[PDB]
RNA sequence: UAAAUAUAGUUUAAAAACAUCAGAUUGUGAAUCUGACAACAGAGGCUUACGACCCCUUAUUUACCCCA
């Protein structure tokens, strides 16, 4: 009769990083509030199952809470959910449509949209309102508010009284009437027609909260004002638990807003979420930095990490318990203490040596310096993220190679307070092919890039983006019919700055012109690698006379190699394990050896790979091939052309700091050899 | 204590309680900090008294029977002490063992990572790998090591063997197995060892942990074998069974069991015939 | 990642059988007697109760190969 446990634990607390989404839990069923980018790492990480979701309930049409909503449904549909329900605005029809034009085609699972206008979406567990909001003076103006009212559930039976009464116990011959106690029906039983009521606990209402979303200061009128609202305020009938505030501080802190906050009860309890938390959200990513830190501070740098209504300030896996009790539960707060990472590197076998004999070893200009942002493929990790590797020419200039889901979270927590000049820096980015790891991350740039500019007071322009043709049709899409994102770009064709390219219309010769005139570079070519098609490898010349060569996802290719001759850094990929030979050919990918070869051929002063799989993730297999001149990437490392050297002394190090999953990969190395054999 | 009242309400609910607890048993349920916990401890206790009660009208049905028996009822070479003889003649054999035999190392340093439960277990265990070494027709020189006097381990020990406890033909120190013997002839057996044990050496002390993890902690045995530089070893269970469930960590009875047989000449196929039957679907 | 799966002596069954330990000078059913031990992976829940139902941990197997 209803589900017993129910909770709302906060996945994303609302900082800059991860944005707000809020997970509500039962016996029978999960539902997701939101979904930001980042939402699906943020949830694997701290193991919150997606394959069991029902309805992911969306609050507003935008990026910050659909980001990862692409993202979502290409695992779940791994999982092999057969079925999922996105309820919200009208506009999912249409963004589910635009999603398709690079994620395939979306068939084996079915996700069925449910909007507002619909009727109420009825559950094991509970009832679900939408309430459409339109701001004051393709909709901007629509937020859709969720109240989530929780069935009846059944009085537990009393034994005890049962047989108080002189009525009969019998824990299975009465289990009938039992379940007519439950259901509250009048006992014939004990000689007369008794009331199960008083047999019986008494039945809870049922609790209901409130998920509301007030982006700005249009908002606040229309919520204040809403007929639907008021009937859950103040009536003594019908209580509100909890309701969860996305607004941010500036909302909050308004007249109005608080009025309408008291006007549920003084019983009620509010939870927000906006960026004043500003807590820990990926602590593997924070724990495996604070290490890497003990190695080489400069090349493995430090993750930045910081009234009239009684406000509980979201942090990340809070839980407000509704079932079988209402109170905050705590317990799997994210606790991040950087000295007990330290400690426990320290306490590794051969760590502590490692690092010691590589400072005793150490005892070029400073641009540029890759960043990589992230170093792992398709699904995100807990230790790596999706493609991004960020190129900072010079102090006031930056160029971004691929930005997917979870991008500008990386970027975030790099830089902290300095992201607003980083972004304010940036001038291209770069796409090499449309696998949704990709490109994914590209909207959440475009937004927060016009949010440093303002706040820099730089005036705002358009961001050179070079990526495919089908990257527009992806974008216009979007621009149409979900979010006005195309004010953002001017996008290069990336069969334009091939070598040998036909002259495109003056209006991309003369975007090409500044390209080259922004981020200061003699020559920006690009090549067709081999990567199921429409896919671009970028080299980069600075006048000073360096080159930097990014493969993107390709197998051993020959104009990538012709291009990229006497490079000073190539960035090639390792996706597969040297052995899996037979799985690069079929997926188009690239092994450690065949990246080093292509490395060679190039006469690359260094080579990193990037691009690993979860399958090596935590530490890619280091082939005992080439030490001096092939590096491995990590996230959130920063390679400048002076660490060259040192990048070959950091292995006996790092080896000893992921030997306990070393072990684990060469087993299934061994056991897969042994499944051969068998 | 208030247990004792406590325990009046549960009863009515009839969720699975047996008649009456010691007061033992009471100190006990204090310790159970959940009502989850206690629900298997009273569960626990259901089920004992149930074959307690089974088991005594099964006897005294016995009784009755054996008894109406009586009612209705040469040249021998030898009188019947067969039990008392093959005592002592399995004590010779000890003694003998105890001179020349080849150690075999039980480590007791495993209280600490234990409860009560797993504890008893570990003794029940040790009792019949004991045993089967006793019975064998090449016994191993038996070594308890690290076995505190005082510790929970040693006192439920003395319970079970009483008297026979310093009676037993096996050495029991508090010292461990690197201050007895050669630290490069012993060989620490542990399912999570990377090598693989490929032929039984007879020059070599094995190391057994005394460990019933059933709250599984993974790699305790190796982490002891690695602070010692000592040598690990894991059985072929993979190489010759074709495992299909159940935890490759075996029981104490069953790894002395397979070691006897292995010393005696065997070959892995007669020794891991001891190897649980639901485990593996055969030898490949 | 997903699925089933997990009997701490062994099986079977959905509790028994066979084993284990201590005592025994046994007139040849000791083929017994008197005791000891009794925990279907682990932790926490829900429920009238349950080995079902939920959750987590570990482990096994298989499938997948990572978002094909
Ligand atoms: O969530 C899983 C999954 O993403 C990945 N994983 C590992 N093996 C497989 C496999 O055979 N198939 C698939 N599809 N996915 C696989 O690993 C995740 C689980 O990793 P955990 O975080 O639980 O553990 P981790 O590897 O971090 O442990 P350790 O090796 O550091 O101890
Ligand atoms: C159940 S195991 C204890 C498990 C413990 N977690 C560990 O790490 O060993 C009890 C003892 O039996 C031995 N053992 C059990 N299975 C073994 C195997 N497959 N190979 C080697 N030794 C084994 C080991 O000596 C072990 O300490
Ligand atoms: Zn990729
Ligand atoms: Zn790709």
């Amino acid at each position: 009769g209803g589900p017993n446990t129910v909770y709302l634990q906060v996945v994303a607390a609302g900082s800059r990083d991860s944005g707000a989404a809020l997970y509500v839990f039962s016996e029978f069923n999960r539902y997701l509030f939101n979904c930001g980018e980042g939402v699906q790492r943020l949830m694997q990480e701290h193991k919150l199952k997606v394959a069991r979701l029902d309805n992911i309930f969306l609050t507003r049409m935008h990026w910050s809470n659909v980001g990862g909503l692409s993202g979502m449904i290409l695992t779940l549909k791994e999982t092999g959910l057969p079925k999922c329900v996105l309820s919200g605005p009208p506009q999912l029809e249409k963004y589910l449509e635009a999603i398709k034009i690079f994620s395939g085609p979306l068939k084996g699972i079915e996700l069925a949209v449910r909007p507002h206008s619909a009727p109420e979406y009825e559950d094991e567990t509970m009832t679900v309102y939408q309430i459409p909001i339109h701001s004051e003076q393709r909709d901007s103006s629509l937020v859709v508010a969720f109240i989530c009212k929780l069935h009846l559930k059944r009085g537990n039976f009393l034994v005890l009284k049962a047989k108080e009464m002189g009525l009969p116990v019998g824990t299975a011959a009465i289990a009938p009437i039992i379940a007519a106690v439950k259901d509250g029906k009048s006992i014939t039983h004990e000689g007369r027609e008794i009331l199960a009521e008083e047999l019986c606990t008494p039945p809870d209402p049922g609790a209901a909260f409130v998920v509301v979303e007030c982006p700005d200061e249009s908002f606040i009128q229309p919520i204040c004002e809403n007929a639907t609202f008021q009937r859950y305020q103040g009536k003594a009938d019908a209580p509100v638990a909890l309701v969860v505030h996305m607004a941010p501080a500036s909302v909050l802190v308004d007249s109005r807003y608080q009025q309408w906050m008291e006007r549920f009860g003084p019983d009620t309890q509010h939870l927000v979420l906006n960026e004043n938390c500003a807590s820990v959200h990926n602590l593997r990513s924070h724990k495996i930095q604070t290490q890497l830190n003990l190695i080489h501070p400069d090349i493995f740098p430090l993750l930045t990490s910081f009234l009239s209504v009684p406000m509980v300030q979201g942090e990340c896996l809070l839980k407000y318990q509704l079932r079988p009790r209402r109170e905050w539960q705590r317990d799997a707060i994210i606790t991040c203490n950087p000295e007990e990472f330290i400690v426990e590197a320290l306490q590794l076998p051969n760590f502590q040596q490692s690092v010691q004999e590589y400072r005793r070893s150490a005892q070029r200009s400073q641009y540029p310096e890759i960043i990589f942002l992230g170093t792992g493929s398709a699904i995100p990790m807990k230790i790596r993220n999706v493609s991004a590797t960020l190129v900072n020419i010079s102090p006031d200039t930056s160029l971004l190679l691929d930005c997917g889901e979870g991008t500008f979270g990386q970027l975030c927590r790099h830089y902290g307070d300095q992201v607003d000049r980083v972004l304010g820096t940036l001038a291209a980015v770069f796409v090499s092919h449309l696998h949704a790891d990709h490109h994914t991350g590209l909207p959440s740039i475009l937004l927060q890039r016009e949010r440093a500019l303002a706040s820099l007071g730089k005036p705002l322009h358009p961001l050179l983006v070079v990526a495919p043709n089908q990257l527009k049709a992806w974008l216009q899409q979007y621009h149409n019919q979900c979010q006005e994102v195309l004010h953002h770009i001017s996008m290069i064709p990336a069969k334009c700055l091939q070598e040998g390219a036909e002259i495109s219309s003056p209006a991309v010769e003369r975007l090409i012109s500044s390209l080259l005139r922004t981020c200061d570079l003699e020559e920006f070519q690009t090549c067709l690698v081999r990567h199921c098609k429409h896919a671009f490898g970028c080299a980069l010349v600075h006048t000073s006379g360096w080159k930097v060569v990014y493969s993107g996802d390709t197998m051993p290719c020959e104009a990538l190699v012709r291009m990229g001759k006497d490079a000073t850094l190539l960035i090639h990929e390792a996706t597969l394990e040297d052995g899996l030979e037979e799985e690069a050919v079929e997926k188009t990918h690239s092994t450690t050896s065949q990246a080093i070869s292509v490395g060679m051929r190039m006469n690359a002063e260094f080579i990193m790979l990037n691009h690993f799989s979860q399958r090596y993730a935590k530490v890619p297999l280091f082939s005992p091939n080439f030490s001096e001149k092939v590096g491995v990437a990590f996230d959130h490392m920063k390679v400048c052309f002076g660490d060259f050297p040192t990048m070959p002394k950091l292995i006996p190090p790092l080896k000893a700091l992921f030997a306990g999953d070393i072990e684990e990969m060469e087993e299934r190395r061994e056991k897969r050899e042994l499944r051969q054999v068998r | 204590a208030a247990t004792r009242e406590f325990i009046e309400m549960w009863r009515l609910l009839g969720r699975e309680v047996p008649e009456h607890i010691t007061e033992e048993e009471l100190k006990t349920l204090m310790e159970c900090v959940s009502n989850t916990a206690k629900k298997k401890y009273l569960k626990y206790l259901y089920t004992k008294e149930k074959v307690k009660k089974a088991r005594q009208i099964k006897k005294e049905m016995k009784a009755a029977a054996r008894e109406e028996a009586k009612n209705i009822k040469k040249n021998f070479l030898f009188l019947r002490l067969w039990d008392r003889n093959m005592d002592i003649a399995m004590g010779w054999k000890g003694a003998q063992a105890m001179q020349f035999g080849q150690p075999l190392v039980f480590d007791m340093a495993y209280e600490n990572y234990m409860k009560r439960k797993e504890l008893q277990n570990t003794v029940s265990q040790l009792l019949e790998s004991e045993g089967w070494n006793r019975r064998n027709v090449d016994p191993f020189h038996i070594y308890f090591c690290n076995l505190k006097i005082d510790g929970a381990l040693h006192r439920e020990l003395v319970k079970r063997y009483q008297e026979k406890w310093d009676k037993l033909l096996l050495t029991s120190t508090e010292k461990s197995h690197v201050d007895l013997f050669p630290k490069d002839s012993i060989i620490y057996l542990t399912a999570d060892s990377p090598n693989v044990m490929t032929t039984f050496r007879h020059d070599k002390v094995y190391v057994i942990g005394s460990f019933v993890d059933k709250s599984m902690q993974p790699g305790t045995s190796l982490a002891k074998a690695k602070r010692l530089n000592l040598a690990t070893e894991c059985l072929p269970l993979d190489k010759y069974l074709q495992w299909e469930i159940g935890n490759k960590n075996l029981t104490l009875d069953q790894m002395i069991r397979i070691l006897l047989c292995l010393k005696n000449n065997g070959n892995w196929q007669e020794a891991l015939q001891f190897v649980p039957k639901r485990k593996h679907t055969g030898f490949l």
